[PDB]
Protein backbone atom coordinates (compact mmCIF):
# COMPACT_ATOMS: atom_id res chain seq x y z
CA UNK A 1 0.00 0.00 0.00
CA UNK A 2 2.88 2.41 0.41
CA UNK A 3 4.15 2.25 -3.59
CA UNK A 4 6.91 -0.40 -2.97
CA UNK A 5 10.02 -1.19 -5.24
CA UNK A 6 8.57 -4.72 -6.10
CA UNK A 7 5.32 -3.05 -8.10
CA UNK A 8 7.95 -0.39 -9.21
CA UNK A 9 9.37 -2.99 -11.90
CA UNK A 10 5.26 -3.70 -12.70
CA UNK A 11 4.70 0.00 -13.66
CA UNK A 12 8.19 0.30 -15.73
CA UNK A 13 7.10 -2.74 -17.78
CA UNK A 14 4.23 -1.27 -18.97
CA UNK A 15 6.46 0.92 -21.74
CA UNK A 16 8.53 -1.56 -22.65
CA UNK A 17 5.18 -3.58 -23.21
CA UNK A 18 3.47 -0.37 -24.41
CA UNK A 19 5.89 1.47 -26.10
CA UNK A 20 6.82 -1.86 -27.94
CA UNK A 21 3.19 -2.65 -29.01
CA UNK A 22 2.97 0.95 -30.62
CA UNK A 23 6.02 0.94 -32.38
CA UNK A 24 4.91 -2.97 -33.23
CA UNK A 25 1.65 -1.71 -34.96
CA UNK A 26 3.12 1.29 -36.74
CA UNK A 27 5.85 -0.64 -38.42
CA UNK A 28 3.55 -3.46 -39.21
CA UNK A 29 1.11 -1.31 -40.98
CA UNK A 30 3.42 0.47 -43.28
CA UNK A 31 4.78 -3.10 -44.07
CA UNK A 32 1.28 -4.28 -45.13
CA UNK A 33 1.10 -1.48 -47.60
CA UNK A 34 4.63 -1.93 -48.42
CA UNK A 35 3.37 -5.51 -49.51
CA UNK A 36 0.05 -4.29 -50.81
CA UNK A 37 -1.82 -5.73 -48.25
CA UNK A 38 -3.98 -2.52 -47.76
CA UNK A 39 -7.13 -4.06 -46.50
CA UNK A 40 -4.91 -5.31 -43.28
CA UNK A 41 -2.81 -2.47 -43.02
CA UNK A 42 -5.35 -0.01 -42.53
CA UNK A 43 -7.72 -2.12 -40.70
CA UNK A 44 -4.97 -2.86 -38.03
CA UNK A 45 -3.94 0.84 -37.84
CA UNK A 46 -7.49 1.77 -37.17
CA UNK A 47 -7.54 -0.06 -33.78
CA UNK A 48 -4.73 2.34 -32.70
CA UNK A 49 -5.74 5.26 -34.00
CA UNK A 50 -8.94 4.37 -31.89
CA UNK A 51 -7.49 2.86 -29.10
CA UNK A 52 -5.55 5.36 -28.27
CA UNK A 53 -8.70 8.01 -28.54
CA UNK A 54 -10.86 5.82 -26.96
CA UNK A 55 -8.31 6.27 -23.69
CA UNK A 56 -8.04 9.86 -24.36
CA UNK A 57 -11.25 10.73 -24.39
CA UNK A 58 -11.85 9.29 -20.82
CA UNK A 59 -8.27 10.91 -20.10
CA UNK A 60 -9.47 14.46 -21.07
CA UNK A 61 -12.62 13.20 -18.57
CA UNK A 62 -10.59 12.23 -15.69
CA UNK A 63 -7.99 15.14 -15.67
CA UNK A 64 -10.76 17.69 -15.93
CA UNK A 65 -12.86 16.22 -13.84
CA UNK A 66 -9.24 15.96 -11.45
CA UNK A 67 -8.52 19.93 -12.21
CA UNK A 68 -5.14 22.53 -28.60
CA UNK A 69 -2.67 21.59 -26.30
CA UNK A 70 -4.69 19.74 -24.10
CA UNK A 71 -6.38 17.45 -26.53
CA UNK A 72 -2.36 16.05 -27.34
CA UNK A 73 -2.47 15.91 -23.60
CA UNK A 74 -3.38 12.23 -22.83
CA UNK A 75 -1.99 8.61 -21.00
CA UNK A 76 1.42 10.08 -22.03
CA UNK A 77 1.64 13.40 -19.68
CA UNK A 78 -0.37 11.25 -17.02
CA UNK A 79 2.61 8.02 -17.24
CA UNK A 80 5.14 11.21 -16.63
CA UNK A 81 3.91 12.46 -13.61
CA UNK A 82 4.16 8.95 -12.09
CA UNK A 83 7.10 8.09 -13.05
CA UNK A 84 8.56 11.38 -11.89
CA UNK A 85 6.99 10.82 -8.40
CA UNK A 86 8.22 6.86 -8.81
CA UNK A 87 12.48 7.88 -9.51
CA UNK A 88 11.98 9.93 -6.42
CA UNK A 89 10.01 7.30 -4.62
CA UNK A 90 13.37 4.77 -5.98
CA UNK A 91 15.47 8.10 -4.27
CA UNK A 92 14.12 7.68 -1.20
CA UNK A 93 0.96 11.82 1.82
CA UNK A 94 2.65 11.57 -1.31
CA UNK A 95 2.29 7.71 -1.40
CA UNK A 96 -1.33 8.14 -0.70
CA UNK A 97 -1.59 10.17 -4.30
CA UNK A 98 1.22 7.52 -5.79
CA UNK A 99 -1.05 4.46 -5.36
CA UNK A 100 -4.08 5.84 -5.80
CA UNK A 101 -3.15 7.94 -9.16
CA UNK A 102 -1.09 4.54 -10.42
CA UNK A 103 -4.10 2.30 -9.98
CA UNK A 104 -6.44 4.55 -12.16
CA UNK A 105 -3.44 4.58 -14.71
CA UNK A 106 -3.82 1.03 -14.79
CA UNK A 107 -7.72 0.25 -15.35
CA UNK A 108 -7.34 2.56 -18.18
CA UNK A 109 -4.75 0.97 -19.38
CA UNK A 110 -6.61 -2.21 -19.21
CA UNK A 111 -9.53 -0.73 -21.39
CA UNK A 112 -6.71 0.28 -23.85
CA UNK A 113 -5.56 -3.32 -23.63
CA UNK A 114 -8.67 -5.94 -24.33
CA UNK A 115 -10.05 -3.09 -26.84
CA UNK A 116 -6.60 -3.61 -28.74
CA UNK A 117 -5.16 -6.79 -27.36
CA UNK A 118 -8.13 -8.98 -28.10
CA UNK A 119 -9.97 -7.63 -30.79
CA UNK A 120 -6.73 -6.47 -32.58
CA UNK A 121 -5.32 -10.28 -32.13
CA UNK A 122 -7.87 -11.72 -34.56
CA UNK A 123 -6.87 -9.63 -37.41
CA UNK A 124 -3.21 -10.76 -37.11
CA UNK A 125 -4.33 -14.59 -36.17
CA UNK A 126 -6.81 -14.06 -39.06
CA UNK A 127 -4.07 -13.18 -41.76
CA UNK A 128 -1.51 -16.04 -40.16
CA UNK A 129 -4.24 -18.89 -40.51
CA UNK A 130 -5.10 -18.04 -44.10
CA UNK A 131 -1.41 -17.53 -45.17
CA UNK A 132 0.10 -20.13 -43.45
CA UNK A 133 3.39 -19.43 -41.90
CA UNK A 134 3.24 -15.58 -41.88
CA UNK A 135 6.33 -13.67 -41.40
CA UNK A 136 8.48 -12.38 -38.12
CA UNK A 137 6.87 -8.59 -38.11
CA UNK A 138 3.28 -10.49 -37.64
CA UNK A 139 4.59 -12.78 -34.85
CA UNK A 140 6.20 -9.63 -33.02
CA UNK A 141 2.28 -7.95 -32.22
CA UNK A 142 0.82 -11.65 -31.78
CA UNK A 143 3.93 -11.88 -28.97
CA UNK A 144 3.34 -8.70 -27.39
CA UNK A 145 -0.28 -8.34 -27.49
CA UNK A 146 -0.20 -11.85 -25.96
CA UNK A 147 2.06 -10.10 -23.53
CA UNK A 148 0.27 -6.70 -23.09
CA UNK A 149 -2.92 -9.11 -22.24
CA UNK A 150 -0.71 -10.99 -20.07
CA UNK A 151 0.78 -8.10 -17.98
CA UNK A 152 -2.36 -5.91 -18.12
CA UNK A 153 -4.53 -8.64 -16.75
CA UNK A 154 -2.46 -9.77 -13.64
CA UNK A 155 -1.91 -6.12 -12.77
CA UNK A 156 -5.42 -5.29 -12.69
CA UNK A 157 -5.71 -8.81 -10.48
CA UNK A 158 -2.86 -6.70 -8.13
CA UNK A 159 -5.70 -3.95 -7.88
CA UNK A 160 -8.04 -5.53 -6.55
CA UNK A 161 -6.23 -7.39 -3.67
CA UNK A 162 -4.79 -3.60 -2.83
CA UNK A 163 -8.07 -1.90 -3.42
CA UNK A 164 -9.98 -3.57 -1.02
CA UNK A 165 -9.14 -6.58 1.34
CA UNK A 166 -12.02 -8.45 1.17
CA UNK A 167 -9.88 -10.83 -1.14
CA UNK A 168 -7.13 -11.60 1.68
CA UNK A 169 -7.07 -15.31 0.33
CA UNK A 170 -5.79 -13.69 -2.97
CA UNK A 171 -2.79 -13.64 -1.79
CA UNK A 172 0.07 -16.08 -3.35
CA UNK A 173 1.94 -16.75 -6.67
CA UNK A 174 -0.97 -19.21 -7.83
CA UNK A 175 -3.90 -16.72 -7.87
CA UNK A 176 -1.59 -15.10 -10.47
CA UNK A 177 -1.28 -18.18 -12.56
CA UNK A 178 -4.55 -19.43 -12.56
CA UNK A 179 -6.22 -16.33 -13.46
CA UNK A 180 -3.94 -15.11 -16.65
CA UNK A 181 -4.27 -18.27 -17.91
CA UNK A 182 -8.23 -18.45 -17.30
CA UNK A 183 -8.13 -15.26 -19.60
CA UNK A 184 -4.98 -16.59 -22.50
CA UNK A 185 -7.23 -19.78 -22.92
CA UNK A 186 -10.80 -19.04 -23.11
CA UNK A 187 -10.11 -15.93 -25.08
CA UNK A 188 -7.97 -18.07 -27.70
CA UNK A 189 -10.73 -20.76 -27.84
CA UNK A 190 -13.26 -18.10 -28.24
CA UNK A 191 -10.82 -15.70 -30.94
CA UNK A 192 -10.20 -19.39 -32.61
CA UNK A 193 -13.59 -20.31 -32.86
CA UNK A 194 -14.75 -16.34 -34.51
CA UNK A 195 -11.96 -16.99 -36.78
CA UNK A 196 -12.67 -20.31 -38.49
CA UNK A 197 -16.31 -18.77 -38.97
CA UNK A 198 -15.06 -16.05 -40.55
CA UNK A 199 -13.57 -17.49 -43.36
CA UNK A 200 -17.05 -18.55 -44.36
CA UNK A 201 -19.16 -15.25 -43.81
CA UNK A 202 -17.38 -12.02 -43.19
CA UNK A 203 -21.24 -10.17 -43.08
CA UNK A 204 -22.59 -12.84 -40.61
CA UNK A 205 -20.17 -12.62 -38.14
CA UNK A 206 -19.68 -9.16 -38.47
CA UNK A 207 -23.70 -9.11 -37.84
CA UNK A 208 -23.03 -11.72 -35.18
CA UNK A 209 -21.11 -8.80 -33.51
CA UNK A 210 -23.73 -6.31 -33.26
CA UNK A 211 -26.31 -8.99 -31.68
CA UNK A 212 -23.43 -9.39 -28.87
CA UNK A 213 -22.61 -5.57 -28.63
CA UNK A 214 -26.20 -4.45 -27.89
CA UNK A 215 -26.97 -7.41 -25.50
CA UNK A 216 -23.88 -6.05 -23.62
CA UNK A 217 -25.12 -2.58 -24.06
CA UNK A 218 -28.13 -3.64 -22.47
CA UNK A 219 -26.49 -5.24 -20.04
CA UNK A 220 -25.25 -2.25 -18.93
CA UNK A 221 -28.31 -0.52 -18.04
CA UNK A 222 -30.04 -3.17 -15.89
CA UNK A 223 -26.82 -3.15 -13.89
CA UNK A 224 -26.80 0.63 -13.75
CA UNK A 225 -23.05 1.14 -14.34
CA UNK A 226 -21.65 4.40 -13.38
CA UNK A 227 -18.07 5.37 -13.17
CA UNK A 228 -18.14 8.91 -14.91
CA UNK A 229 -19.55 12.46 -14.52
CA UNK A 230 -20.64 13.66 -18.18
CA UNK A 231 -24.01 12.49 -19.71
CA UNK A 232 -21.81 12.08 -22.74
CA UNK A 233 -18.89 9.90 -20.79
CA UNK A 234 -21.69 7.79 -19.51
CA UNK A 235 -23.49 6.73 -23.30
CA UNK A 236 -19.57 6.11 -23.83
CA UNK A 237 -18.38 4.11 -21.26
CA UNK A 238 -21.35 1.28 -21.43
CA UNK A 239 -20.55 1.05 -24.98
CA UNK A 240 -16.77 0.18 -24.73
CA UNK A 241 -17.53 -1.99 -21.77
CA UNK A 242 -20.08 -3.91 -23.57
CA UNK A 243 -17.86 -4.57 -26.22
CA UNK A 244 -15.54 -6.07 -23.90
CA UNK A 245 -18.45 -8.31 -22.72
CA UNK A 246 -18.76 -10.12 -26.24
CA UNK A 247 -14.94 -11.47 -25.62
CA UNK A 248 -15.04 -11.93 -21.77
CA UNK A 249 -16.92 -11.42 -18.94
CA UNK A 250 -15.02 -8.86 -16.02
CA UNK A 251 -17.64 -8.84 -13.13
CA UNK A 252 -19.35 -5.22 -13.62
CA UNK A 253 -19.25 -3.18 -10.62
CA UNK A 254 -18.50 -6.02 -8.33
CA UNK A 255 -21.21 -6.60 -6.54
CA UNK A 256 -22.41 -9.70 -8.45
CA UNK A 257 -22.78 -13.27 -6.56
CA UNK A 258 -21.38 -15.80 -9.43
CA UNK A 259 -24.61 -15.91 -11.43
CA UNK A 260 -24.00 -13.81 -14.53
CA UNK A 261 -21.08 -15.24 -15.31
CA UNK A 262 -22.37 -19.10 -15.40
CA UNK A 263 -25.42 -17.68 -17.68
CA UNK A 264 -22.84 -16.34 -20.04
CA UNK A 265 -20.41 -19.02 -19.84
CA UNK A 266 -23.32 -22.00 -20.39
CA UNK A 267 -24.20 -20.64 -23.54
CA UNK A 268 -20.48 -19.81 -24.32
CA UNK A 269 -19.54 -23.77 -24.23
CA UNK A 270 -22.82 -24.59 -26.23
CA UNK A 271 -21.96 -21.94 -28.32
CA UNK A 272 -18.73 -22.74 -29.12
CA UNK A 273 -18.89 -26.48 -29.19
CA UNK A 274 -22.21 -26.06 -31.03
CA UNK A 275 -20.23 -24.57 -33.88
CA UNK A 276 -17.60 -27.26 -34.37
CA UNK A 277 -20.73 -29.92 -34.37
CA UNK A 278 -22.05 -27.81 -37.24
CA UNK A 279 -18.61 -28.67 -38.92
CA UNK A 280 -18.06 -32.16 -37.92
CA UNK A 281 -21.68 -32.92 -38.72
CA UNK A 282 -21.88 -30.68 -41.74
CA UNK A 283 -18.40 -31.19 -43.35
CA UNK A 284 -17.16 -28.00 -45.26
CA UNK A 285 -14.96 -28.60 -48.52
CA UNK A 286 -12.99 -24.92 -47.99
CA UNK A 287 -11.32 -26.11 -44.88
CA UNK A 288 -8.45 -28.34 -45.18
CA UNK A 289 -9.30 -31.58 -43.53
CA UNK A 290 -5.67 -32.49 -42.82
CA UNK A 291 -5.01 -29.28 -40.32
CA UNK A 292 -8.34 -28.83 -38.99
CA UNK A 293 -8.15 -31.77 -36.81
CA UNK A 294 -5.62 -30.08 -34.69
CA UNK A 295 -7.42 -26.84 -34.62
CA UNK A 296 -11.01 -28.64 -34.05
CA UNK A 297 -9.12 -30.22 -30.97
CA UNK A 298 -7.06 -27.50 -29.59
CA UNK A 299 -10.52 -25.13 -29.60
CA UNK A 300 -12.66 -27.94 -27.27
CA UNK A 301 -9.52 -28.77 -25.04
CA UNK A 302 -8.29 -24.93 -24.12
CA UNK A 303 -12.05 -24.20 -23.31
CA UNK A 304 -11.96 -27.42 -21.10
CA UNK A 305 -9.04 -25.59 -19.42
CA UNK A 306 -10.68 -22.78 -18.85
CA UNK A 307 -13.13 -24.13 -17.19
CA UNK A 308 -11.22 -26.22 -15.15
CA UNK A 309 -9.13 -22.65 -13.51
CA UNK A 310 -12.35 -21.34 -12.81
CA UNK A 311 -13.10 -24.02 -10.59
CA UNK A 312 -9.62 -23.79 -8.96
CA UNK A 313 -10.02 -19.87 -8.68
CA UNK A 314 -13.46 -19.20 -7.54
CA UNK A 315 -13.68 -22.91 -5.86
CA UNK A 316 -10.87 -22.40 -3.44
CA UNK A 317 -10.79 -18.41 -3.16
CA UNK A 318 -13.81 -16.95 -4.10
CA UNK B 1 13.03 -14.42 -49.72
CA UNK B 2 14.27 -17.60 -49.21
CA UNK B 3 13.93 -19.18 -52.67
CA UNK B 4 13.56 -16.97 -55.79
CA UNK B 5 10.75 -17.65 -58.37
CA UNK B 6 11.40 -17.31 -61.97
CA UNK B 7 9.28 -17.15 -64.97
CA UNK B 8 9.91 -17.71 -68.67
CA UNK B 9 8.52 -18.40 -72.06
CA UNK B 10 6.14 -15.18 -72.82
CA UNK B 11 5.81 -14.08 -76.14
CA UNK B 12 4.07 -13.19 -79.19
CA UNK B 13 1.67 -15.57 -80.71
CA UNK B 14 -1.33 -15.59 -83.18
CA UNK B 15 -4.58 -16.09 -81.90
CA UNK B 16 -5.67 -19.25 -81.63
CA UNK B 17 -1.80 -21.21 -81.68
CA UNK B 18 0.08 -22.39 -78.72
CA UNK B 19 2.41 -21.14 -76.17
CA UNK B 20 4.62 -22.51 -73.24
CA UNK B 21 5.45 -21.10 -70.18
CA UNK B 22 7.78 -22.51 -67.40
CA UNK B 23 8.13 -21.45 -63.86
CA UNK B 24 11.19 -22.25 -61.84
CA UNK B 25 11.24 -22.03 -58.21
CA UNK B 26 15.45 -22.12 -57.05
CA UNK B 27 15.91 -23.14 -53.32
CA UNK B 28 13.98 -25.14 -50.82
CA UNK B 29 10.15 -26.20 -52.04
CA UNK B 30 9.68 -29.40 -49.44
CA UNK B 31 7.05 -26.88 -47.42
CA UNK B 32 5.13 -25.80 -50.47
CA UNK B 33 1.65 -27.17 -50.92
CA UNK B 34 0.40 -24.96 -53.64
CA UNK B 35 1.74 -23.29 -56.49
CA UNK B 36 -0.22 -21.99 -59.51
CA UNK B 37 -0.90 -19.03 -62.06
CA UNK B 38 -2.63 -16.20 -62.17
CA UNK B 39 -3.93 -13.06 -65.37
CA UNK B 40 -3.94 -9.55 -64.57
CA UNK B 41 -4.53 -6.75 -67.33
CA UNK B 42 -5.25 -3.36 -66.53
CA UNK B 43 -8.55 -2.41 -65.43
CA UNK B 44 -9.25 -5.91 -63.54
CA UNK B 45 -8.16 -7.17 -59.96
CA UNK B 46 -6.05 -10.58 -59.73
CA UNK B 47 -8.35 -13.70 -60.47
CA UNK B 48 -6.87 -17.10 -59.81
CA UNK B 49 -6.82 -19.47 -63.17
CA UNK B 50 -4.97 -22.63 -62.53
CA UNK B 51 -3.02 -24.22 -59.27
CA UNK B 52 -1.82 -27.52 -58.36
CA UNK B 53 -1.39 -29.87 -55.35
CA UNK B 54 2.32 -30.27 -55.12
CA UNK B 55 1.91 -33.86 -52.96
CA UNK B 56 -0.52 -35.39 -54.87
CA UNK B 57 -1.27 -33.02 -58.04
CA UNK B 58 -4.89 -32.92 -58.57
CA UNK B 59 -4.89 -29.81 -60.78
CA UNK B 60 -7.45 -27.46 -59.88
CA UNK B 61 -9.09 -24.98 -62.36
CA UNK B 62 -11.24 -22.13 -63.08
CA UNK B 63 -14.74 -22.35 -64.70
CA UNK B 64 -13.62 -19.69 -67.31
CA UNK B 65 -10.59 -21.55 -68.36
CA UNK B 66 -11.77 -25.21 -67.16
CA UNK B 67 -11.00 -27.96 -70.05
CA UNK B 68 -8.32 -25.83 -71.66
CA UNK B 69 -5.42 -25.12 -69.29
CA UNK B 70 -2.75 -28.06 -69.30
CA UNK B 71 -1.17 -27.58 -65.66
CA UNK B 72 1.73 -30.12 -65.48
CA UNK B 73 4.52 -30.31 -62.74
CA UNK B 74 7.73 -31.59 -63.05
CA UNK B 75 10.20 -32.74 -59.87
CA UNK B 76 13.21 -33.51 -62.26
CA UNK B 77 13.35 -29.60 -62.61
CA UNK B 78 11.94 -28.53 -59.47
CA UNK B 79 9.22 -26.18 -62.04
CA UNK B 80 5.77 -25.89 -63.55
CA UNK B 81 4.38 -25.77 -67.59
CA UNK B 82 1.97 -24.14 -68.82
CA UNK B 83 -0.11 -24.96 -72.12
CA UNK B 84 -2.50 -22.83 -74.64
CA UNK B 85 -4.16 -24.23 -77.36
CA UNK B 86 -6.83 -22.19 -79.17
CA UNK B 87 -6.20 -18.67 -77.73
CA UNK B 88 -8.74 -16.07 -77.24
CA UNK B 89 -8.25 -12.16 -77.34
CA UNK B 90 -8.93 -11.67 -73.58
CA UNK B 91 -5.97 -13.73 -72.36
CA UNK B 92 -3.62 -10.63 -73.07
CA UNK B 93 -2.69 -10.00 -69.86
CA UNK B 94 0.67 -10.63 -66.88
CA UNK B 95 1.07 -13.71 -66.07
CA UNK B 96 2.18 -14.32 -62.51
CA UNK B 97 3.57 -17.70 -60.49
CA UNK B 98 3.21 -17.95 -56.49
CA UNK B 99 3.43 -20.73 -53.77
CA UNK B 100 2.20 -21.19 -50.86
CA UNK B 101 2.90 -22.86 -47.58
CA UNK B 102 0.27 -25.12 -45.93
CA UNK B 103 -2.21 -23.52 -44.08
CA UNK B 104 -6.22 -23.92 -43.28
CA UNK B 105 -7.56 -22.67 -46.09
CA UNK B 106 -7.68 -25.04 -49.16
CA UNK B 107 -9.48 -23.11 -51.64
CA UNK B 108 -5.91 -22.15 -54.04
CA UNK B 109 -7.54 -19.71 -56.51
CA UNK B 110 -8.26 -16.40 -53.79
CA UNK B 111 -5.37 -13.77 -54.77
CA UNK B 112 -4.67 -13.11 -51.12
CA UNK B 113 -3.85 -16.74 -50.08
CA UNK B 114 -0.56 -16.95 -52.02
CA UNK B 115 2.44 -16.05 -49.75
CA UNK B 116 5.12 -14.91 -52.09
CA UNK B 117 5.15 -14.16 -55.62
CA UNK B 118 7.45 -13.41 -58.76
CA UNK B 119 8.38 -10.83 -61.20
CA UNK B 120 5.74 -11.99 -64.18
CA UNK B 121 6.17 -12.10 -67.76
CA UNK B 122 4.09 -10.21 -70.80
CA UNK B 123 2.01 -12.03 -73.05
CA UNK B 124 -0.08 -11.20 -76.06
CA UNK B 125 -2.30 -12.55 -78.34
CA UNK B 126 -3.09 -11.88 -82.09
C1 LIG C 1 -13.40 -1.85 -34.21
C2 LIG C 1 -14.12 -3.04 -34.88
C3 LIG C 1 -14.38 -2.80 -36.39
C4 LIG C 1 -15.35 -3.84 -37.00
C5 LIG C 1 -15.72 -3.52 -38.47
C6 LIG C 1 -14.77 -4.20 -39.49
C7 LIG C 1 -15.27 -4.04 -40.95
C8 LIG C 1 -14.58 -5.05 -41.92
C9 LIG C 1 -15.05 -4.85 -43.40
C10 LIG C 1 -14.46 -5.94 -44.34
C11 LIG C 1 -14.78 -5.66 -45.84
C12 LIG C 1 -14.29 -6.78 -46.78
O1 LIG C 1 -15.06 -7.35 -47.49
O2 LIG C 1 -12.91 -7.13 -46.82
C13 LIG C 1 -12.62 -8.41 -46.26
C14 LIG C 1 -11.12 -8.45 -45.93
C15 LIG C 1 -10.32 -8.57 -47.23
O3 LIG C 1 -10.87 -9.61 -48.01
P1 LIG C 1 -10.22 -9.89 -49.52
O4 LIG C 1 -10.20 -11.38 -49.79
O5 LIG C 1 -8.80 -9.37 -49.55
O6 LIG C 1 -11.14 -9.13 -50.68
C16 LIG C 1 -11.29 -7.71 -50.63
C17 LIG C 1 -10.06 -7.04 -51.31
N1 LIG C 1 -10.42 -5.69 -51.87
C18 LIG C 1 -11.08 -4.92 -50.79
C19 LIG C 1 -9.14 -5.05 -52.25
C20 LIG C 1 -11.30 -5.61 -53.06
O7 LIG C 1 -10.78 -9.54 -45.09
C21 LIG C 1 -11.83 -10.17 -44.36
O8 LIG C 1 -12.39 -11.11 -44.82
C22 LIG C 1 -12.24 -9.65 -42.95
C23 LIG C 1 -11.15 -8.73 -42.31
C24 LIG C 1 -10.99 -9.01 -40.79
C25 LIG C 1 -12.31 -8.80 -40.00
C26 LIG C 1 -12.11 -8.93 -38.46
C27 LIG C 1 -13.26 -8.26 -37.67
C28 LIG C 1 -12.95 -8.15 -36.15
C29 LIG C 1 -13.83 -7.08 -35.46
C30 LIG C 1 -13.38 -6.81 -34.00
Amino acid sequence: MKYTICNFMMSVLGIIIYVTDLVADIVLTVRYFYDGQYVFGVLTLSFVLCGTLIVHCFSYSWLKDDLLHCLQGGVFTRYWFVLRTGYHVVFKDPHKEAIDMATDLSMLRLFETYLEGCPQLILQLYAFLERGQANFSQYMVIMVSCCAISWSTVDYQIALRKSLPDKNLLRGFWPKLTYLFYKLFTLLSWMLSVVLLLFVDVRTVLLLLLFLWTVGFIWAFINHTQFCNSLSMEFLYRLVVGFILVFTFFNIKGQNTKCPMSCYYTVRVLGTLGILTVFWIYPLSIFNSDYFIPISATIVLSLLFGIIFLGVYYGTYH
Amino acid sequence: SQVQLVESGGGSVQAGGSLRLSCAASGNIADIYYLGWFRQAPGKEREGVAALITYNGRTYYADSVKGRFTVSLDNAKNTVYLQMNSLKPEDTALYYCAAAYNGLIAAPLKVTRYWYWGQGTQVTVS
